[PDB]
């Protein structure tokens, strides 16, 4: 957690969960690191229990989280002198999406009583609907990139933990110590033994 | 895409002993002029193993085992490349991959589709799988490769853990002590009840060298290893084969004097298990006292003597 | 295949006059789903050929509330409420049962003003085109409504056909006239061997061809 | 869509490259495909594509024909669409029309057999023709007033341009002074290829001797300029 922030980009990093102090002493499982572009004030709809169109149609939140989001705001490489309508979500559905899954169907909705055979007519339209990315546009429509990240104690074991730069050791001099996590009363006196490799 | 094989000719697996082998270290422990027992999954001395022999002859079974797979071949010309872990051998449920080329080893579980008859094809051929659909898991590491070759692997499924011990050596099973040194831990945490062997064949329809292998069980039982000034192992004492051995296992000793010694106690397991009751069953109305329609106040709570019936 | 023949698209067609306009079908337009899968399109010269009705009786894509269609099975045609001078264009059924689909024949609109005056324009080549060895005769149309005009040529008491070449101008926003350009091109050597050369104009405003008469060498 | 690029003089044994350019629209939700048109009643239908937004592979809608020499592609990351031509046998005019459909749902579509909504966006703007040699510069020849038509008042005077390519070319009377009874009219194709035009303007007859009228004939592919000048 030295990399990725501390960034020229603007960071929305308002989110609760986990401490973000206490993310270089974490060691968590399987994180799921998903990324995704918004536009404008979309940022407020990824949240835990909360409602909207991105909420309850494209992207739903559960109840349980542990962890948080990170959000940054992208107006050059998501901008293009053209209209950029490259980039859609969908706005009709008929029931309400299961929190972490994703439902790729694009069919017709049947708003009206009168269904439709895959040609849009009155009652039925497209639920996707296109992003408007444009370099001129406010506060409110720019493209807004957020990536979501989830920690979770799965059946694997920790192996996520790393050295998490521990930048520590002395020479003996009859000096109190902790061995691999676990305190020690004893010195680190040389040693001319000859070790396994495992 | 998998190929049948008619070619096979049917006869009884062999039987071979396990004189001195399935030793390895319990764990990292450095030790140096020590005699240390230790309970862990072992493989007993002096036990029958099966034998299997690969020349037209081909060995590809399968049989169930839950954890301790011990595995043993004398090698030439790199015949053995691998080895298949699961629970029903299919894509609904998750199953392990031991396959390495010319190039280094693969560990790769998933939910791969497995055939009647896997094996292995200089060779470039690849018919084991057909698909993968559910896994998330990929491992590389350093390639670990007359007879000429002994290669002994010892796999544990314990606390998720799957260890491997690995031991190769310049060489029926031969009479030497080898300590099996653990070689990579692999943090599956899955499920695994059967095995199959992975069978490279040489083409020239096709042609197979001379090869066998050795499958042994793993018993939990404790033995007295011995550890050498300089840290590898010497000798491995089983405490329960024959008396002197226990013995040697009490005294924590490899060699014991002249005298009457004692060891343990000599009981007898119980064979059946005989508990009956009174047929007669009378039960009883739970219902008149768990669903009645008027309940006594708490001052004044109804008593009542429920005898001569079953618990349901 | 399904190559069909839609309405002979002569039809003289005067404002406050509904025009129908009918294309039949080989095989029924019926697959998956019951909706009549049949289109029609209005391809006006000149820069797209747009739409008006899509498939169903329904209006789409801001089309006026003039055109309508009407029927189903081997059974299709148009109403019209009333023509403008804007809806000038070729016509074509578009059948939705598969892609490989063919293609039918289509006219210009036809408006009968039946007022002006078609004015009749002959020039006779130069002395640079005879020193180049091609004479090129053209005969003009100007002021003439609708398009359509029958002209030729005729040299000798013979009608010349082969040589002969006409360019319809568009509709003008000022008077709302057509123009016509008969262009002829004819060897020096043909050309020096015949006296008279001439253009003859037939059109639904006169009740008379117009033909007038022009000999080669004058100045 | 607004401009189409891939067009000039390709040999029969050549290759063709035909892109489509437009501005912002959601360009990956639609199945476009080809319309070609004959300068006679019938036009023509080259190829059909499916959009990646609907099927994990799309699907593919070929004739016989444009099976065996046509070919198709997609990009889906930019606005462009790609027609390749690895053979040609005959093709001498082609437009290529860039239409979209009106359905961004498809269903019970095979590989042979799928229902079309509407096409609303037409596309034009180039023109390919094979075996048209090269440039030829115009010949301006200018045609006396004749003062029959217009009767003895006015008089109907114009320049006439021959033997010249491309189609697009421009024709002014007096540097754009003159802008009453001037009327151009279209060209036609000819038997050997090259276009002829005609454009005439009509004058009062009593300025024939006092004004001049000179035509200015500019071709921009051909950067050729030709002023000639009018008299009876
Ligand atoms: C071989 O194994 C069998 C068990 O399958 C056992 O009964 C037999 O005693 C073994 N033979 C020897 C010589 O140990
Ligand atoms: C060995 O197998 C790995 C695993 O797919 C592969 O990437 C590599 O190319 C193979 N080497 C050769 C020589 O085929
Ligand atoms: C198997 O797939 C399902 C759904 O795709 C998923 O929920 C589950 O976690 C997968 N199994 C494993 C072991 O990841
Ligand atoms: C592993 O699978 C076998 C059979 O599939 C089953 O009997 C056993 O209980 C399973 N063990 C665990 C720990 O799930
Ligand atoms: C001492 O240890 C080294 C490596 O650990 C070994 O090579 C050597 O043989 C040992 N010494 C003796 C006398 O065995
Ligand atoms: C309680 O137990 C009786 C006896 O079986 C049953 O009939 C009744 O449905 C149960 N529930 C209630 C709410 O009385």
């Amino acid at each position: 957690y030295s990399v990725l922030y501390n960034l020229a980009p603007f960071f929305t990093f308002k989110c609760y969960g986990v401490s973000p102090t206490k993310l270089n002493d974490l060691c968590f499982t399987n994180v799921y690191a998903d990324s995704f572009v918004i536009r404008g004030d979309e940022v407020r709809q990824i949240a835990p229990g909360q409602t909207g169109n991105i909420a309850d149609y494209n992207y739903k939140l559960p109840d349980d989280f542990t962890g948080c989001v990170i959000a940054w705001n992208s107006n050059k490489l998501d901008s293009k002198v053209s209209g950029n309508y490259n980039y859609l979500y969908r706005l009709f559905r008929k029931s309400n999406l299961k929190p972490f899954e994703r439902d790729i169907s694009t069919e017709i909705y049947q708003a009206g009583n009168k269904p439709c055979n895959g040609v849009a007519g009155f009652n039925c339209y497209f639920p996707l609907r296109s992003y408007s990315f444009r370099p001129t546009y406010g506060v409110g429509h720019q493209p807004y990139r957020v990536v979501v990240l989830s920690f979770e104690l799965l059946h694997a074991p920790a192996t996520v933990c790393g050295p998490k730069k521990s930048t520590n050791l002395v020479k003996n001099k009859c000096v109190n110590f902790n061995f691999n996590g676990l305190k020690g009363t004893g010195v680190l006196t040389e040693s001319n033994k000859k070790f396994l490799p495992f | 895409q998998c190929v049948n094989l008619t070619t096979r000719t049917q006869l009884p697996p062999a039987y071979t002993n396990s004189f001195t082998r399935g030793v390895y270290y319990p764990d990292k422990v450095f030790r140096s002029s020590v005699l240390h027992s230790t309970q862990d999954l072992f493989l007993p001395f002096f036990s029958n193993v099966t034998w299997f022999h690969v020349i037209k002859r081909f060995d590809n079974p399968v049989l169930p085992f839950n954890d301790g797979v011990y595995f043993a071949s004398i090698e030439k010309s790199n015949i053995i490349r691998g080895w298949i872990f699961g629970t029903t051998l299919d894509s609904k449920t998750q199953s392990l991959l031991i396959v390495n080329n010319a190039t280094n080893v693969v560990i790769k579980v998933c939910e791969f589709q497995f055939c009647n008859d896997p094996f292995l094809d200089m060779e470039s051929e690849f018919r084991v799988y057909s698909s993968a659909n559910n896994c998330t898991f990929e491992y590389v590491s350093q390639p670990f490769l007359n007879f000429k070759n002994l290669r002994e692997f010892v796999f544990k499924n314990i606390d998720g853990y799957f260890k491997i011990y690995s031991k190769h050596t310049p060489i029926d099973l031969p009479q030497g002590f080898s300590a099996l040194e653990p070689l990579v831990d692999l943090p599956i945490g899955i499920n695994i009840t059967r095995f199959q062997t992975l069978l490279a064949l040489h083409r020239s329809g096709w042609t197979a060298g001379a090869a066998a292998y050795y499958v042994g069980y793993l018993q939990p039982r404790t033995f007295l290893l011995k550890y050498n000034e300089n840290g590898t192992i010497t000798d491995a004492v089983d405490c329960a084969l024959d008396p002197l051995s226990e013995t040697k296992c009490t005294l924590k000793s490899f060699t014991v004097e002249k005298g009457i010694y004692q060891t343990s106690n000599f009981r007898v397991q119980p064979t059946e298990s005989i508990v009956r009751f009174p047929n007669i069953t009378n039960l009883c109305p739970f219902d008149e006292v768990f669903n009645a329609t008027r309940f006594a106040s708490v001052y004044a709570w109804n008593r009542k003597r429920i005898s001569n019936c079953v618990a349901d | 295949d399904i190559v069909l023949t839609q309405s002979p698209l002569s039809l003289p067609v005067t404002p406050g006059e509904p025009a129908s306009i009918s294309c039949r079908s080989s095989q029924s337009l019926l697959r998956s789903n019951g909706y009549n899968y049949l289109d029609w399109y209005l391809q006006k010269p000149g820069q797209s050929p747009h739409l008006l009705i899509y498939l169903g009786s329904n209006r789409a894509s801001g089309v006026p509330d003039r055109f309508s269609g009407s029927g189903s099975g081997t059974d299709f045609t148009l109403k019209i409420s009333r023509v403008e001078a804007e809806d000038v264009g070729v016509y074509y059924c578009m059948q939705a049962l598969q892609t490989p689909y063919t293609f039918g024949q289509g006219t210009n609109l036809e408006i009968k003003r039946t007022v002006a005056a078609p004015s009749v324009f002959i020039f006779p080549p130069s002395d640079e085109q005879l020193k180049s060895g091609t004479a090129s005769v053209v005969c003009l149309l100007n002021n003439f409504y609708p398009r359509e005009a029958k002209v030729q040529w005729k040299v000798d008491n013979a009608l010349q056909s082969g040589n002969s070449q006409e360019s319809v101008t568009e509709q003008d926003s000022k008077d709302s006239t057509y123009s016509l350009s008969s262009t002829l091109t004819l060897s020096k050597a043909d050309y020096e061997k015949h006296k008279v050369y001439a253009c003859e104009v037939t059109h639904q405003g006169l009740s008379s061809p117009v033909t007038k008469s022009f000999n080669r060498g004058e100045c | 869509q607004l401009v189409e690029s891939g067009g000039g003089l390709v040999k029969p044994g050549g290759s063709l490259r035909l892109s489509c350019a437009a501005s912002g629209f959601s360009f990956i939700t639609y199945n476009m495909n080809w319309v070609r048109q004959a300068p006679g009643k019938g036009l023509e239908w080259v190829s059909s594509i499916s959009s990646n937004i609907l099927s994990s592979t799309s699907y593919i809608y070929y004739a016989d024909s444009v099976k065996g020499r046509f070919t198709i592609s997609r990009d889906d990351a930019a606005n462009s669409l790609f027609l390749q031509m690895n053979s040609l046998r005959v093709e001498d005019t082609a437009q290529y029309y860039c239409a979209r459909t009106r359905s961004r749902s498809v269903r019970n579509c095979t590989s042979a057999t799928c229902p079309v909504d509407a096409f609303d966006l037409w596309g034009q703007g180039t023109m390919v023709i094979v075996s048209s040699a090269s440039t030829k510069g115009p010949s301006v020849f200018p045609l006396a007033p004749s003062s029959k038509s217009t009767s003895g008042g006015t008089a109907a005077l114009g320049c006439l341009v021959k033997d010249y390519f491309p189609e697009p070319v421009t024709v002014s009377w007096n540097s754009g002074a003159l802008t009453s009874g001037v009327h151009t009219f279209p060209a036609v194709l000819q038997s050997s290829g090259l276009y002829s035009l005609s454009s005439v303007v009509t004058v009062p007859s009593s300025s024939l001797g006092t004004q001049t009228y000179i035509c200015n004939v500019n071709h921009k592919p051909s950067n050729t300029k030709v002023d000639k000048k009018v008299e009876p």
